[PDB]
């Protein structure tokens, strides 16, 4: 179908029971919950053949589901523990395995919401020596001190999100990896012509989207509730 | 129709080399089986499938499997690599006659031809403080690798690419960072084996 699921990002403390729901529009009889994690593929936890049926994957344990009616399939974490956290996809297939993936829901699993912290954004400008020796300019994006691992970085340029020269670390670091509870750290380079980097004109920012707490979650501490919200740092062209 | 086996986590390839991505299944009875890439930040998308008719399946973009029942594999390829194809890749099979099992996945990353190599190690400062700064290890070729920090206090990420359009170059760099008044770039990648000839500007 459109294979929809929902919600696409969510956070949550521990102990917690969170619905996952996948709804089709073409009514396949047969739908399927997996939770992909890395260096193990995509694992089966349910599936539904029908509103009556419903059979246990490889993962089942910690998780329940329902076949509420032809067109949903919700999923169910009984009381959430940190291992659950992962991307998971709904998926529906015809009678010859044609599948339709949704497009997931990245979930993060926290045993203390008091230690989500939004990342600090810098732009560190281009080395003169860079430009110099090589005629290119090399920009560099850290966001640190930020908790969960649960982030988007982007980079605009004059306004507009650029792809081209852009080169993101694929995972972020812990900052202090003997903890179980790290904050991370990410960097980012964006690359430029000298001569681009070279004009004041030219406005250059890194959007990391954090994502956190809601509107809803309670908040004791004096710093800022670390909502979802989007940090930038940015920096502009110079002639010297 | 049981397993379904992929060698390598990650796997490398030269840019402009044949591709090769190896799967296995078991299974007496041929199954169906499936190549699915994810390219980072996004779902599945399917690229060519054997259903019992062509053994010899293509796909989208080159990428081509031929299922050989006997010697059980299904093997993905295309012919040359480019910088776009980098991804990860998940081969699957048929089973119970009911569902689709996944093989573990394998990352591939290509090589970038560097036929200039021009090793550097550069000083950035923040945009808002002359006072905090990072180091950029960049413009190595591919026989080069960055090593993790020796020091807690010292942050290293690993080697990524990037692919400059507007001058068709590409060109792979490392970050390193710390708080330490100890830090100096000269250093920082101390732990790496760096070529002879990295530039280190004054």
């Amino acid at each position: 179908a459109d294979v929809t699921q929902t919600p696409r990002n969510r956070i949550t403390k521990t102990g917690k029971r969170i619905m996952l729901e996948c709804s089709q529009t073409k009514g396949h009889d047969r739908m399927y919950w997996y939770r992909q994690d890395p260096g193990l593929g995509l694992r089966l936890i349910y599936y539904s053949f029908d509103v009556k049926d419903i059979n246990k994957g490889e993962i089942s344990d910690g998780y329940s589901v329902s076949r509420q009616a032809q067109a949903k399939f919700s999923l169910s974490l009984e009381s959430a523990i940190p291992n659950q956290t992962a991307l998971y996809f709904c998926a529906t297939s015809d009678e010859s395995y044609g599948y339709t993936f949704g497009s997931g829901t990245r979930l993060t699993v926290v045993e203390d919401l008091n230690k989500v912290s939004p990342p600090e954004v810098a732009v560190f400008e281009p080395s003169e020596a860079e430009i110099s020796h090589t005629q290119k300019a090399t920009l560099v994006c850290l966001a640190t001190g930020f908790y969960p691992d649960h982030v988007e970085l982007s980079w605009w340029v004059n306004g507009k999100e650029v792809h081209s020269g852009v080169c993101t670390d694929p995972q972020p670091l812990k900052e202090q990896p003997a903890l179980n509870d790290s904050r991370y750290s990410l960097s980012s380079r964006l690359r430029v012509s000298a001569t681009f980097w070279q004009n004041p004109r030219n406005h250059f920012r890194c959007q990391v989207q954090f994502y956190g707490l809601s509107e809803n979650d309670e908040w004791t501490q004096d710093r800022a509730k670390p909502v979802t919200q989007i940090v930038s740092a940015e920096a502009w062209g110079r002639a010297d | 129709a049981q397993s379904v086996t992929q060698l390598g986590s990650h796997v490398s390839v030269s840019e402009g080399a044949l591709v090769l991505l190896r799967c296995n299944y078991s299974s007496s009875v041929p199954p169906y089986l499936f190549w699915y890439v994810q390219y980072p930040n996004q779902g599945l998308q399917l690229l060519l499938k054997y259903t019992s008719a062509a053994t010899l399946v293509k796909g989208i973009n080159g990428f081509e499997a031929e299922f050989k029942k006997s010697e059980t594999s299904f093997h993905l390829t295309k012919p040359s690599a480019h910088m776009s194809d980098a991804a990860e890749y998940f081969c699957a099979v048929s089973e119970q006659d009911d569902k689709i099992i996944f093989g573990k996945g394998t990352r591939l990353h290509i090589l970038p031809n560097i036929q200039n190599p021009d090793p550097a190690v550069y000083q950035l400062r923040d945009s808002k403080s002359s006072d905090k700064s990072v180091c950029l290890f960049t413009d190595f070729d591919s026989q080069t690798n960055v090593s993790q920090s020796k020091d807690s206090d010292v942050y290293i990420t690993d080697k990524c690419v990037l692919d400059m359009r507007s001058m068709d170059f590409k060109s792979n760099s490392a970050v390193a960072w710390s708080n330490k008044s100890d830090f100096a770039c000269a250093n920082a990648f101390n732990n790496s084996i760096i070529p002879e000839d990295t530039f280190f500007p004054s």
